């Protein structure tokens, strides 16, 4: 269950809320646990939007395509001088 | 060229960050 | 044959940048000048540091007697080549002329490096030559010749295999990656840690321990940080001997922010007085801000600053101006609310920045092709 | 160019420039002083008032401009600053919303100043926006909530309609 | 004395060779290139003439005096002569004068002898075929001579070359007919001495009489020979018209056209620096930053010297008025650095949101501001400090009181605090919401959108229109 209260999820894990909030947030620090907690109302919500794949393809192309035009700087600026 | 145009003419910080404690 | 002159170069850094040391830096400079019989080094030191009084005949008769030691070797080379023994001749004149070049500048050095380049059949002596370019490149902080000798040596070393001297090169390239700004390659190449032990080319081993432990707190992840220092069996003791950095390591994992700037003050004070660390501390500090504040905000999406102010001493109105002025700089951008008592983290930037690299890179990309397109023809 | 020096030869550029920029023209200021910089640099500088006045237009003022309405160089040009004031008043109502967030009443009394002028009724109607008791709102919401859903999808289709036509032009 | 006396002979032989064969091989070669092909134009010796003129503009030029073979002036300027089979005898007469110069003193000094010399081509009557050869044979001594700046009695001789170029201008108004394949080289050479018109006239005061004369030449080239002619004459217009008021901002509006095609190379880039300052006077910062960047980025290869550094200087001026600028201390050259040294701390004061830091820069560097010519925007940038200052603190601070932010915003009363952020939304700065009682400014942000439509849909027409132009180039370059 994504959205859950912190006190009764600490009742399922049988632990105090202080080190439940800090360990769960430590799991968010590890990125293995997708989600975040809420201290104000004592809520914990899980949400994810995994795929970056298209940005990886884009960046891989264009970032190297910089050096591509740098490689064309050699030939096309050689005919000038 | 030589033709045309051209021939015409919070700190780091060290001390302040350490001082913030003993200030207040 | 390094640390005596390595301390001289460290004394050059002690004289150069700080203007408030007029006594100890020149004292031990003369204490190291009366030995090894340096000539050209004390000329550059004579212009930077005090002009004396008088040297003259003192170091001129020392360079005259060393010339007799220079002329006994340089007149033995034609007497040694009278006989024949392959190396039983030139290995004496390659190493001792580099000691005669240790008397000054690059001349005997570079001319002996390319001299013996055509003789030695073993990589150990070739790497000793590499050590000579690395020490003479460390004194003059010249990074041009330290890449070439290592690029030619590694091909012979990696043909190949080694244990000790391979770890030595890892320290070298680690010192070069930390000379310029490289955060990841310094700690990654220093992962050998205690396996290098102590050497004359590695200078003080404790200083090397401080070099790897200072650079491992930036680009290394927090679970990877404690995996290096805490889980590391051999590195843990040598970092335990100095409580200064060990306190910064365990308190960074302890997350307490009340000791951070004091422990960072001791770390930064050590960062100021060490060479080649001067350009890199300005980003290193604000990086430790966003490093410690990255785990501050990530605790809860909506955080009540009253809970933050619980144990700070005192963080009520301090974290407001502190974190804000760090947000304005570009470190850990977030939207935080007050009198609603909501610190909202955020901002993932999963929409603009996700598609931004297309147009961003494409701006200068298509610009650089627009140049070459509209230039030719005419 | 050489002519006997006249007293109004200088300020006829600057005073007309005062009305020029203080009516919010950000271009014609640069091109009015673009003749040559030398004549503008020397002395008798009226330039400081309009530029800082414009900074007080988006500040906005009102307050510091009304204090600047008491001290003017000036000189002898009046009906220019009259239309200058009118083009200031209507453009404040044009540069305020949309879109701004919720604010209170007595600071909207500080918006138009005076005490309780009829201009606050003229704008609270014109703005619309909202007239709340002792407050004002941007509802609803922020505003009109552009989606844009599939309204751009039609031109997205048209984009490659004539672009594949350009692809066939190669071919 | 013996050293300095015997070091006189060595220098002349180098001008005796290259300066002799530069207009002999290029000019005499352009004669055969102008007889046929005619393709259509090209006339590659016209661009080779550009290489020779730009070669002389550094070293050694010709005159001056130099006291080395001043008989090169009457050499090419006389003896057409006259029809082509008779010119071949004069092609041997250049070698005859090479022997005459190889025997006697070789007339190493001309000076006042330029009066009969420059009028000798009018004594021949006539070349008669190639006007560029007559104009170049007279100008090539005189045009590099303008770099001497003696300002005595030889300035009117430069004016005589201007009158010979006016005879080139009348012939630039007549023949044609038809395809004066030599008028493109006349556009090249005349644009040079039209800039020598600028220099020689600037020796005393503005050229304004030549502004109506330039408008006479610029308009009479319409529409026929405007190609590569109108571009250079428009820069000749824009340069000094940027120095002398007025109306050129609205004049280039109705002047365009564009004017296509852009020629030659960097000419259009420097034009986009000239009109870049123009379009920067309208203060629209997207077109100004794109015309200033495209002015510098489109200019290879230099040297020399510092005006290509000047376009970079004034380039980021509109970026200072944008509100965000990087620190440029890493782009400093050994020359451009020492030139912009005040402008360094200027853009450093633009990055910072401090008022006194920027105002002290104005008071101290106002002298350099007089040297650059950009002033009016220095006082209004205080509004960029209030907008970047509020962009700073708002996004920065959680909830900031109007009294605490009043230090950096220098007033920020309980009233104007509403407008600072509200009229910043009118300029698209910060979304911060403020409920005014005491008050306090509580800045939040929620936006997830865009970064999509215009970039990719424009990239379609960008790439396609590009490759279409690259087609128009490659497809048309296959004549050989």
């Amino acid at each position: 269950f994504s959205r859950v209260q912190i006190e009764h999820i600490s009742s399922l894990i049988k632990l105090s809320k202080a080190d439940v909030e800090r360990k769960l947030s430590q799991m968010i620090l590890d990125k293995k646990f997708h989600g975040i907690l809420d201290q104000g109302e004592g809520v914990l919500i899980i949400f994810d939007e995994p795929p970056v794949d298209k940005t990886y393809e884009a960046a891989l192309e264009t970032i190297q395509n910089m050096s591509k035009v740098v490689d064309s700087l050699y030939n096309k600026a050689k005919k000038l001088t | 060229m030589s033709e045309k145009k051209q021939p015409v003419d919070l700190r780091a910080e060290l001390e302040k960050h350490g001082y913030k404690m003993e200030t207040s | 044959p390094k640390n005596p002159d390595l301390r001289i170069a460290q004394l050059r850094f002690l004289l150069s940048l700080p203007e408030h040391r007029g006594d100890a830096a020149v004292r031990d400079e003369l204490m190291a000048a009366v030995r090894d019989n340096n000539m050209a080094p004390y000329y550059e030191a004579l212009c930077k540091s005090l002009d004396w009084q008088i040297d003259v005949d003192l170091l001129n008769k020392m360079k005259k007697a060393n010339e007799d030691e220079l002329k006994r070797l340089d007149e033995e080379l034609e007497d040694a080549e009278k006989n024949l023994g392959e190396s039983e001749i030139r290995d004496a004149m390659m190493a001792k002329a580099e000691y005669l070049c240790r008397i000054g500048d690059k001349e005997g050095a570079l001319t002996a490096f390319r001299k013996t380049y055509d003789k030695t059949v073993a990589l150990g002596h070739r790497l000793d030559i590499v050590f000579y370019l690395l020490r003479i490149g460390l004194f003059y902080m010249d990074n041009d010749l330290i890449t070439r000798n290592t690029e030619k040596a590694k091909s012979l070393i990696e043909e190949g295999g080694d244990w000790d001297r391979r770890n030595r090169l890892k320290v070298y390239q680690g010192l070069y990656c930390v000379a310029i700004r490289d955060f990841k390659q310094a700690a990654e190449l220093f992962l050998d840690t205690v396996s290098t032990f102590t050497s004359y080319e590695l200078m003080d081993y404790k200083t090397f321990v401080t070099y790897t432990v200072y650079v491992s707190m930036i680009a290394l992840e927090r679970p990877d940080l404690r995996e290096k220092v805490i889980k590391g069996a051999e590195i843990l003791e040598v970092l335990h001997s100095l409580p200064a950095v060990r306190q910064y390591l365990f308190s960074l994992y302890e997350c307490r922010y009340s000791v951070f700037f004091q422990s960072l003050a001791v770390v930064e004070q050590e960062m100021k007085k060490d060479w080649l660390f001067a350009p890199h501390y300005r980003y290193y500090v604000r990086e430790m801000r966003i490093h410690a504040y990255s785990q501050l905000l990530e605790s809860y999406r909506s955080l009540t600053l009253g809970y933050m102010a619980e144990a700070f001493g005192v963080g009520v109105e301090f974290i407001d101006q502190e974190l804000s002025r760090f947000i304005a700089a570009g470190r850990l951008h977030c939207k935080i609310d007050k009198v609603n008592e909501i610190v909202e983290t955020n901002r993932p930037d999963s929409k603009n920045w996700q598609y931004q690299e297309t147009i961003k890179k494409g701006d200068l990309l298509l610009n650089r092709v627009q140049k070459l397109s509209r230039v030719i023809n005419m | 160019e050489q002519l006997p020096e006249s007293a109004y030869m200088h300020q006829l550029l600057g005073l007309n420039l005062l009305f020029l920029l203080s009516q919010n023209r950000v271009a014609e200021f640069h091109t009015e002083l673009e003749r040559l910089p030398a004549k503008d640099i020397q002395t008798n500088v009226y330039i400081k008032h309009p530029v800082s006045l414009e900074q007080y237009l988006m500040e906005g003022s009102y307050n510091k401009v009304f204090l600047a309405k008491g001290n003017i160089p000036a000189e002898s040009y009046t009906f220019f600053i009259d239309i200058l004031l009118d083009t200031i008043r209507d453009e404040i109502a044009g540069c305020i919303e949309k879109a701004y967030e919720k604010i209170l009443f007595t600071e909207a009394t500080r918006i138009l100043f005076f005490n309780t002028p009829k201009k606050m009724t003229d704008y609270a109607k014109k703005r619309g926006w909202v007239l709340g008791p002792n407050n004002y709102y941007s509802f609803a919401s922020q505003q009109q909530k552009p989606e844009d859903t599939t309204i751009p999808s039609t031109e997205l289709a048209k984009q490659v309609i004539e672009y594949a036509r350009q692809l066939e032009m190669i071919v | 004395p013996p050293g300095g006396g015997e070091q006189e002979p060595p220098p002349p032989p180098a001008p005796q060779d290259v300066e002799m064969k530069e207009e002999a091989a290029t000019g005499g070669g352009s004669t055969g290139e102008a007889d046929g092909k005619t393709a259509a134009a090209a006339a590659e010796h016209s661009q080779r003439e550009l290489d020779t003129v730009t070669l002389e503009d550094i070293k050694e030029h010709v005159k001056q005096l130099e006291k080395a073979v001043s008989g090169k002036e009457p050499r090419f300027v006389l003896r057409a002569l006259r029809m082509l089979p008779s010119t071949s005898r004069r092609l041997n007469h250049y070698v005859l004068y090479k022997a005459v110069q190889g025997f006697f003193t070789s007339n190493n000094a001309t000076r006042d002898f330029l009066l009969p010399f420059l009028e000798e081509p009018m004594d021949t009557e006539a070349d008669l075929q190639f006007r560029p050869r007559t104009g170049k044979a007279a100008s090539t001594p005189l045009l590099p001579e303008v770099e001497a700046y003696l300002q005595l009695l030889v300035v009117i001789f430069m004016m005589n070359s201007k009158r010979y170029k006016e005879a080139q201008k009348i012939s630039d108004d007549l023949m044609q007919k038809i395809s004066t394949q030599n008028r493109r080289a006349l556009d090249l050479v005349a644009a040079k001495c039209y800039y020598y018109h600028a220099r020689v006239y600037e020796f005393l005061d503005k050229l304004d009489v030549v502004r109506s004369f330039l408008h006479a030449r610029l308009r009479t080239a319409t529409l026929r020979h405007d190609a590569d002619g109108q571009a250079t004459l428009l820069n000749l217009l824009l340069r000094n018209y940027l120095h002398y008021s007025l109306y050129d901002q609205a004049e280039k509006l109705v002047s365009k056209s564009v004017f296509p095609e852009q020629a030659n190379n960097n000419e259009w880039a420097r034009y986009l620096y000239y009109t870049g300052r123009i379009k920067a006077i309208q203060l629209e910062y997207s077109e100004a930053r794109r015309t200033m960047t495209n002015a510098l980025r489109k200019a290879p290869q230099h040297t020399a010297v510092g005006f290509k550094q000047t376009v970079h200087k004034l380039l980021i001026v509109v970026e200072l008025l944008l509100g965000e600028i990087p620190d440029r201390l890493q782009f400093r050259q050994p020359s451009l650095k020492r030139s912009l040294m005040p402008y360094f701390l200027l853009t450093q004061a633009v990055r910072t949101g401090n008022l006194a830091k920027f105002n002290q820069v104005l008071d101290q560097f106002g002298e350099k501001f007089q040297a650059d010519g950009t002033y009016t925007l220095i006082i209004r940038l205080r509004h960029n400090v209030i907008k970047t200052g509020v962009r700073m603190i708002s996004l920065s601070y959680s909830r900031i009181s109007l009294a605490d932010i009043a230090q950096k915003l220098q007033l920020d009363s309980p009233e104007d605090a509403e407008f600072i952020v509200a009229k910043a939304i009118r300029d698209g700065v910060i979304e911060a919401s403020i409920n005014h009682e005491k008050g306090y400014v509580q800045s939040k942000e929620m936006i997830d959108i865009y970064s999509t439509r215009e970039p990719q849909l424009a990239f379609h027409q960008r790439i396609s229109f590009c490759l279409d132009i690259h087609n128009m180039s490659v497809k048309a370059m296959r004549f050989p």
